[PDB]
């Protein structure tokens, strides 16, 4: 029936997609996830809203998401709708390694996703996903990558990125704190933790996600609490010493 | 007739606290040997195999659509898969083309991913599941395999005699079929380390 | 098998045998052949026990959907004619012979056979069922009009008890059901019960 | 395969041998052929092996759900209403038949349904290709309202000469005892037959294979 | 206030007002009455005529849905043809599957079924028309029945539909029809119609009239022209004097 | 907030800023627009239902006006609400019944009946494209366990057993009385059930019933199909109210 | 307004606005008259030029031997019906090897533009017929209009001022049964040109006549074909 | 009719599903639930007071088992749980189809509000008002979810639902215990509904159902009437 369609998908009167730009509000909303690339692998961390002290852990992690061998995400938006889009990420991934039989390249993974998203931005009439992800992988044409989508189908590639909550500072901050070319999976996550600190930390509030290539095979692992409290102490006794000097 | 055309044979054996399983290694086209290196078994986990005996291209597509549905199932449940479970998706695979079927009858041999508990089982082409506790044979040679598993067989081996056990069984068998052999393999499975081999065997 | 039935004034009486057979084997010897389709209205089947089965089954749900809608007890006529239809539209699939025979206030007692093939067809009385063939000249012999109940279950009786004693395919017990206004009398004749005629000798 | 079931005066028995062939080699010694349907509802299976335990599962799942549904136990009829009305839409080609038993609030219940969807309720059902000598020696002894012990002995003795005299049954007999108050899944319950002593040794030494190649991947555990 | 444009949106009230606005549609119609008696059942029809143009017998508003049963409409001809086609296919299908004229209940029934399957959805809108229905058969006697744009479907001795069903109703109630033949009955329905037409508002007319009963042996069909023709001079000095 | 309404939750079936549905609440409405009272009461081994009878018009065939349906030999109902909705839905029942005989061998039970039309409804409260139906349907019969057997389902997808309920204009009047004869004592014979039915209606309405005002139907543990009473029994269960 | 943009919309006076817009799409288009004798069903039809220089529209349309159709609205719309109840002429003469009775097409035409008055996003049919046939009861002529309604005529106009076509009509009908061929053409010819305005008048451009009948299949008359019916009209008031 | 195929949940220009919202406000209006997830077991409770005692109370069940292992119970509208519950049976029953093995508790929560979130986006339909307790028994270990009309789900110790969900929260938070067996967890259930019940408690007005090794029940009311005494 005419008179209750919302008409999800029509242009505005200046070219603008609403239910797009919606949705991306959705996600300024949700929580902060960062990634950062470096020379020998490449981060995510992202903060934990599900804080309340009554909550059980059973599972691998809150917001982050391994989507094959190679290749895990985080999401910032609506759950459910990452759940659906995580769950066809990780059929598109096992589809490919069915016709190859060789991995899935991490950019390829990205534009399938986003062709569906982009379908759903086009015509159907549904409201569009409100998600917004961050990518990290691992493939042999380009070797460590980072990748974020949004609601609109779009993607970028990035050396360091940030979404959801504060994600222009922690962005900014990343302007001007990230060496391109000179970074290591230490002191990107030196400078992970300094962010999340700025846009906001305590180790249970954060979970943290490194991805290395080890003895021509893929490691994707969840630091335990035990090391992200470490680098929070470290972090703080750097920033401690700093003050001190001036 | 249609799963001689390749020849083929797979065996799993069920030791103490290790399995074996075995194929042999020839691919051919009837009587024409094509290659001698032709993989039968596929890892399925760390301590998990599956071995698959009869038509190459069968053995080959139901190899990949396993590894397709089991690496979605361990992606979903975040834990690997137990044997029997195993067993279960794979006959539920074979058991979807009930009247298409794969030609092929797989084995499966591992042990439990928590208590490293020895499974082996066998399957028809349309998926019936046979769980034992001494071993299974697939392919060609299942007669000729029988007797020497019969015969050989003893329960609560350790790996090296489950070795010794699985290996005269496989080149004996091998020896009487025609459209087998060429070579040999067996993967032991144990709570600490998987160990390959390939035995010396008659090459015609 | 050997399935009969016949109508007299006021009712039917339907009879059957009890074998079931796959191949020479006889895997059920006390098969119940005569099914209640509705209070007054029965099927007797003959053919693949399989198709008679699904399609009585069928048939019966049809029918009582049909007397609910209706508020009204089903014409005989009614159940025959969805038995036709079944057995015509899966003529190709199905092996069956029905006699459908009953008791409706409206027509009072009737029998009509359903042939593999699906045709319809109201009888005085009719028969089917492998061993039939070998009681049409009694029958023929036999029947007369204003037959009472009781003279017509000792026709069934003994056109069954010849049909069994000639068809491998037929034996066992005799199930009769005579229905009426007042209801369904079901009983069953076996060893002695059954009629005898003696085997020529010399 | 022989599968056989009875009703006794509380219940039924049901009884199977555990053999299963390819051609003419045995291929298990130890085959489960006694199916749980429901609680108090247990079918027996002869025909296609993979036919049977996917038509079994299948009707159990269903029969899951409607009594998780009703909230009451299940009713044997409505299992072999569901079965019969599968097989009939299959027209043959799933190669089950099977021997359903139950107790349900009607009292004790027994099927033999065959692969075309035909149906046959009965006091005593045999079926597989020991199904003729099962069916010769109930037909020798079955009375009705047989005590429970009895009703067990019976059904032995008729799954005993259909592994004894069909070469399609042999190894082991399974019973399942089903009354309104317990059931008894006896497996084995009798073992008539066993592999004799082996009087040599054929003990495989190591270092009797030869090997060509050699790689031991070592395992992270826990 | 719009509560009122779609049958599948309740008002506060719990009123459809779509159905309600179908009803209104009929309501706007020239008359129609059926009356069933201990012989079977007789429709009159109070068929405006729109100009001379017409042939004589146009937009008929009585139908022969099956051979024992009669439709006579009021509303909007086109729903009316439609739910006529329906009522036809019914009857039709329900020989072809049980094997005997379908009973006038049961055909009812149907037929009202399929009215408020109409009721229900924004992407239909109710028919604009009620009818009656008509049989008799040896076995059921003669059977009358309404059905209206809700469908709603309720056996009647005596009913009228259309603009003037109350003053219709009124005389309807005046005669004993349980104990009348078809032969008075046909007289009295031709009195009534003329009786409830307005001659100045309606202009002319033309007035149609079939039966069903023992004396038409089961069949319906529209009354002979000479029996008409004395139930119009029967109506016609009923009203001059 | 109360009451608040947002874009359109007053024409379909989303809901409204405060989680209500307000189509169903409407549908709840139109039930009343018949202008008709039901009652049920279980007794210990009967079921009874009574309703409202009106013929305005002697026109009417009186035979053809009634509100009690059998549903399958043993399960009986009475519809209360729009006509129409209620004769679709008595339709789906007696298909949901027949059906589940045919596909389980078994009689269908009054409470599994009543949970499938509930379903049917609960749909019709979800998608936006179709209305609820106005009506609301009282099953009765005896079941083999639990005994007898009375339950009612409405246009929200909601159902409940009852040991005796009430449907119509005026249903709570109807559960306030039924609610002191139940709290008194529960135990009641076939007679008691009848008359205590009889009895909320007339007090309810006022009216002293002709037999010819009110329809009964009941099913008793002796005889569990359900029947419809005819005028002559009613007169006397009326009679044998009056003189007590 | 809010009841005056769908067909499934009935408004508070139980009309449907839709439709009665559909019935002003007729009476927008040009006259067209059909008429009728014992033996003989003509339609005469005047027909409009957008330009000087452009042909005059067909209002004349071939269905079958029998039966043949004047339009009047859209004519997108008149050609849709007019092909299918060609198709159902040619299915009629497939299957039972006669022609199909007048009547019982125009029951399928009623059925078939009665369908989408009823359902969501449909329209009416934005065009009127005029149906002369001939068949086994003699001479047709039906109307058949956007509602899906349907009038057997004796003799009927549709389009922009028929009212005046109309009155010449019921005044002269009386004599059309006794007619000739001729005098039946020349009748429906002072009918339809009751409807044109004084400064225009009826030539061999802007009419087109349809005749069928007993022994005459329906032809269509144009240009110098209708010369012959022309000749002997006289001049008009 | 055919439905709309349009979705009736969309973003306003905040970010937000409404609708979402509006069912949660609904869930928000439900009877009180409350799951606590002890060291050998799982409890729900809910109040299950009828609007009269003309209602037989034993003849409709809020805490339902989904397997012999997994139970739940829900706080906002019935008949939308009534579907919810018959889409998980049918979920657990082809989990088990396929894989010869009772569906974990995590997975059949997945599969359950991944059914949620498809009625947030697809054409024509309004979100479930309900939002659900799930308990199970798995690996050998208790299980306890909340699955949300958004089709969000997380994973508990203890919560609350309905009515009053936040005083319960902090009550549970201030007398839970990883450490207390099952019989303290439910003495602790019962008394968390304590706290919103109007009047006084009775076996007849809540309903509870506790999950073990052994598998989930419903409990009966006479285990309640022993609990509910003792709890006095």
């Amino acid at each position: 029936s005419r008179r209750y369609d919302s008409r999800t998908t029509i242009f505005s009167p200046e070219g603008r997609l609403y239910q797009v730009e919606y949705a991306m509000e959705a996600i300024g909303h949700a929580g902060t996830c960062l990634g950062i690339l470096a020379n020998d692998g490449v981060l995510l961390a992202a903060e934990r809203r599900n804080i309340h002290k009554l909550l059980d852990e059973v599972f691998f992690s809150e917001k982050i998401y391994k989507l094959n061998e190679d290749m895990a995400c985080s999401v910032a938006g609506i759950t459910s709708d990452a759940n659906v889009l995580t769950n066809e990420l990780r059929l598109i991934a096992q589809r490919y390694l069915l016709q190859y039989q060789e991995p899935i390249p991490c950019e390829q993974l990205v534009t399938a996703l986003c062709d569906i998203k982009q379908a759903y931005t086009q015509f159907g009439g549904k409201r569009p996903f409100g998600v917004s992800l961050l990518y990290i992988g691992w493939d042999k044409h380009y070797g460590f990558q980072l990748y974020q989508s949004d609601p609109s189908g779009n993607y970028g590639g990035w050396k360091a990125t940030c979404i959801g909550n504060n994600s222009a500072a922690a962005v900014s901050m990343l302007k001007q704190d990230y060496k391109e070319g000179e970074m290591t999976l230490k002191s990107a996550l030196a400078l992970a933790i300094k962010v999340l600190n700025k846009t906001m930390l305590s180790a249970e509030k954060v979970e943290i996600a490194t991805l290395t290539r080890e003895n021509g095979k893929t490691v994707i692992r969840v630091l335990k609490q035990k090391e992200v409290e470490q680098l929070i102490k470290k972090h703080e006794e750097e920033e401690a010493k700093a003050e001190r000097e001036k | 007739s249609i799963m001689s055309y390749n020849g083929g044979a797979v065996m799993a054996m069920k030791g103490k606290n290790c399995v074996a399983i075995a194929a042999d290694r020839r691919f051919g086209i009837q009587a024409q040997m094509v290659t001698t290196d032709f993989q039968k078994i596929f890892p399925m986990g760390d301590r998990l195999y599956i071995g698959l005996a009869g038509l190459a291209t069968d053995v080959q597509t139901v190899a990949q659509r396993l590894k397709f549905r089991l690496n979605l199932y361990e992606l979903k449940e975040g834990r690997q898969i137990k044997p029997y479970t195993l067993m279960s998706m794979v006959a539920n695979l074979l058991y979807e083309k009930r009247f298409g079927p794969y030609y092929t009858e797989p084995v499966i041999a591992g042990l439990d991913p928590k208590t490293f508990k020895p499974f082996i089982c066998s399957l028809d082409l349309i998926g019936c599941p046979m769980v034992t506790d001494d071993f299974v044979v697939s392919g060609t040679c299942a007669e000729q395999m029988y007797g020497m598993c019969e015969s050989l067989w003893e329960p609560n081996m350790d790996p090296d005699h489950l070795f010794e056990t699985i290996s005269q069984a496989m080149l004996n068998a091998v020896d009487r079929d025609a459209v087998s052999g060429m070579g040999v393999i067996v993967h032991i499975i144990e709570k600490d380390k998987i160990t390959t081999r390939t035995l010396k065997a008659r090459m015609d | 098998t050997t399935i009969m039935a016949v109508q007299f004034d006021g009712g039917v009486v339907l009879g059957a045998d009890s074998r079931t057979t796959t191949g020479s084997y006889i895997a059920n010897r006390v098969t119940d052949k005569l099914t209640p389709i509705h209070d007054r209205i029965f099927c007797c089947r003959s053919g693949s026990a399989a198709d008679t089965q699904a399609v009585a089954d069928a048939v019966t749900y049809q029918l009582g959907f049909h007397s609910i809608e209706l508020n009204e007890p089903p014409l005989v006529h009614t159940a025959a004619s969805l038995f036709k239809e079944m057995c015509y539209r899966y003529r190709e699939d199905l092996m069956a012979g029905i006699i459908i025979a009953g008791w409706d206030p409206q027509e009072g007692g009737q029998v009509y056979s359903v042939p593999m093939g699906g045709m319809m067809v109201r009888q005085s009385f009719a028969i089917g069922g492998s061993g039939s063939s070998y009681i049409y000249g009694y029958v023929d012999a036999t029947y007369r009009e204003g037959m009472t109940k009781e003279e017509c279950l000792q026709f069934t009786a003994n056109a069954l008890a010849l049909a069994m004693e000639r068809d491998g395919s037929s034996g066992g017990v005799i199930r009769l059901a005579a229905i009426a206004e007042s209801g369904v009398e079901r009983q069953v004749l076996l060893g002695d019960q059954i009629p005898k005629f003696a085997v020529a000798t010399l | 395969t022989t599968i056989a079931g009875v009703v006794y005066k509380d219940g039924i028995v049901l009884g199977a041998d555990t053999r299963a062939t390819e051609g003419m080699v045995v291929a298990d010694k130890n085959c489960s052929k006694i199916h749980f349907i429901s609680p108090n509802i247990y079918c027996c299976g002869a025909g296609t092996a993979a036919d049977t335990d996917m038509t079994t599962q299948l009707i159990s799942s269903n029969l899951e759900l409607h009594s998780l549904s009703t909230g009451r136990l299940p009713r044997v009829v409505t299992a072999n209403r569901m079965l019969k009305q599968m097989l009939f839409r299959y027209q043959g080609y799933i190669g089950a038949a099977l021997v359903l038993g139950g107790v349900d609030v009607t009292g004790p219940h027994l099927y033999s349904i065959y692969p075309h969807g035909s149906t046959d309720k009965l006091p005593y059902v045999t079926m597989g290709s020991g199904s003729l000598a099962a069916m010769a020696v109930f037909e020798d002894k079955f009375r009705p309202d047989m005590e429970e012990e009895e009703a067990k002995n019976l059904v032995s003795e008729a799954i005993a000469a259909g592994i004894f005299n069909d070469l399609g049954s042999g190894s082991n007999i399974d019973l399942c005892v089903i009354s309104k108050n317990k059931l008894d899944f006896l497996r084995p319950y009798t073992v008539p037959n066993k592999k004799g002593t082996r009087l040599g040794r054929y003990r495989c030494e190591k270092g009797t294979t030869a090997v060509l190649t050699e790689k031991i991947t070592p395992l992270e555990i826990e | 206030t719009g509560y009122d444009l779609s049958a599948s949106t309740f008002s506060p009230d719990g009123r459809v007002f779509q159905v309600e606005y179908a009803m209104k549609a009929v309501e706007n119609s020239s008359t129609a009455i059926g009356i069933r008696c201990k012989d079977g059942v007789v429709f009159g029809v109070e068929k405006l005529v729109l100009s001379k143009l017409y042939e004589e017998g146009s937009n008929k508003r009585l139908f022969n849905v099956d051979r024992h049963v009669g439709m006579a409409v009021a509303g909007l001809l086109a729903d009316a043809r439609s739910l006529a086609d329906i009522a036809r296919e019914e009857a039709s299908n329900f020989r072809s599957n049980f094997g005997y004229n379908i009973p006038l209940k049961h055909l009812a029934d149907r037929v009202a079924m399929y009215v408020h399957a109409y009721t229900l959805y924004s992407a239909v809108r109710p028919f604009g028309c009620s009818f009656m229905l008509g049989s008799y058969s040896v076995n059921d006697g003669a059977q009358l029945y309404m059905i209206d744009p809700s469908g709603v479907s309720y056996g009647y001795w005596g009913c009228a539909i259309g603009k003037a069903r109350q003053a219709a109703k009124t005389e309807i109630e005046k005669l004993q029809m349980k104990e009348m033949t078809c032969r008075d009955i046909v007289k009295e329905v031709a009195k009534i119609i003329y009786i409830v037409h307005d001659e100045v508002k309606d202009k002319a007319f033309e007035l149609e009239l079939s039966w069903v009963g023992e004396l038409t042996n089961g069949r319906h069909e529209i009354v002979p022209k000479d029996i008409r023709e004395e139930a119009e001079k029967y109506a016609k000095e009923s009203l001059k004097e | 907030s109360r009451g608040s309404s947002a874009g359109f939750d007053r024409h379909i079936t989303i809901f409204s800023p405060e989680g209500r549905l307000y189509q169903v609440e409407y549908a709840f409405k139109a039930i009343n627009q018949g202008g008709l009272t039901s009652v049920a009461v279980r007794g210990k081994d009967c079921a009874v239902i009574v309703t409202q009878k009106k013929v305005p018009d002697k026109l009417l065939d009186s035979s053809t006006v009634t509100h009690l349906f059998k549903i399958t030999e043993n399960i009986g109902c009475v519809m209360t609400g729009m006509t129409a909705d209620s004769r679709s839905q008595v339709q789906r029942a007696r298909y949901e019944a027949a059906n589940w005989k045919y596909k389980y061998g078994y009689e269908i039970p009054v409470d599994m009946l009543c949970k499938r039309i509930a379903d049917i409804s609960q749909v019709y409260t979800q998608n936006a494209e179709m209305r609820p139906l106005g009506c609301c349907m009282i099953l009765i019969g005896i079941d083999e366990e639990q005994g007898p057997q009375v339950y009612k389902c409405d246009p929200a997808g909601y159902y409940c057993g009852f040991k005796a309920t009430a449907a119509g204009v005026k249903q709570t009047e109807s559960t306030s009385f039924l609610e002191k004869k139940v709290k008194k004592k529960f135990d009641w014979t076939f007679e008691q059930t009848v008359e205590t039915a009889i009895t909320c209606l007339s007090t309810v309405l006022s009216i002293d019933f002709k037999p010819s005002e009110i329809e009964v139907g009941v099913v008793t543990v002796e005889n569990p199909k359900f029947r419809i009473l005819t005028e002559a029994e009613i007169d006397a269960h009326l009679v044998a109210l009056a003189e007590r | 307004n809010q009841y005056d943009n769908d067909v499934t919309v009935w408004s508070p006076q139980g009309r449907i606005h839709q439709i009665e817009y559909a019935m002003e799409a007729v009476k927008q288009g040009s006259a067209t008259v059909g008429l009728k004798s014992k033996t003989h069903a003509v339609l005469v039809a005047l027909k409009r030029a957008q330009s000087e220089l452009a042909a005059h529209q067909k209002k004349i349309l071939h269905v079958d031997n029998h039966i043949g159709i004047s339009i009047a609205g859209l004519t997108a719309d008149a050609r849709l019906l007019c092909n299918f109840m060609r198709q159902e002429c040619l299915d009629s003469r497939f299957v039972f090897d006669r022609p199909l009775p007048v009547s019982r097409l125009v029951s399928l035409i009623g059925s078939k533009t009665q369908i989408p008055t009823q359902r969501y996003g449909r329209r009416p049919y934005g065009v009127g017929l005029l149906i002369a046939g001939y068949d086994d009861m003699g001479p047709h002529i039906f109307q058949t209009c956007p509602s899906a309604n349907y009038f057997d005529c004796r003799a009927m106009s549709i389009g922009a001022r028929s009212q005046s076509a109309r009155t010449y009509l019921e005044r002269h009908m009386s004599e059309f049964m006794e007619c000739n061929l001729n005098e039946l053409v020349k009748h429906g010819l002072r009918a339809l040109r009751e409807t044109l305005p004084a400064e225009q008048d009826l030539t061999t451009k802007n009419v087109s006549i349809g005749i069928v009948g007993k022994d005459l299949e329906f032809t269509i008359y144009d240009d110098d074909d209708v010369s012959p019916f022309l000749e002997g009209l006289e001049e008009r008031p | 009719e055919r439905g709309y195929s349009f979705s009736l949940t969309t973003f306003s220009p905040s970010g937000k599903l409404v609708q979402i919202e509006y069912a949660l406000a609904a869930v928000a209006g439900g009877a009180p639930s409350v799951g606590i997830k002890a060291a050998n077991g799982v409890v729900l409770a809910t109040e299950k007071k009828q609007k009269s005692i003309l209602y037989d109370e034993r003849s409709v069940h809020k805490v339902e088992p989904i397997t012999k292992h997994i139970g739940l119970v829900y706080s906002g509208m019935g008949p939308d749980y009534r579907v919810l519950v018959h889409r998980a049976r049918k979920l657990a029953q082809q989990y088990y189809l396929v894989y010869q093995e009772p569906i974990p508790t995590a997975q059949l929560v997945q599969r359950v509000a991944s059914v949620m979130q498809e009625y947030t986006q697809s054409g024509g339909v309004r979100p479930f008002g309900v939002s659900l307790l799930i308990c199970g028994w798995n690996e050998g270990r208790p299980y306890l979810f909340q699955s949300d009309p958004s089709g969000a789900y997380f994973a508990w110790k203890a919560t609350a639902m309905g009515k009053n969900y936040v005083n319960g929260k902090t009550f549970l938070e201030k007398r839970y215990n990883e450490d207390l067996e099952l019989e303290d967890a439910i003495h602790t259930a019962i008394l968390t509904l304590k706290e919103s019940f109007e009047g006084q408690m009775t076996e007849d007005n809540i309903e509870v159902g506790i999950c073990n090794e052994a598998g989930f029940r419903r409990l009966t009311p006479t285990e309640v009437k022993d609990y509910l005494a003792a709890i006095a």
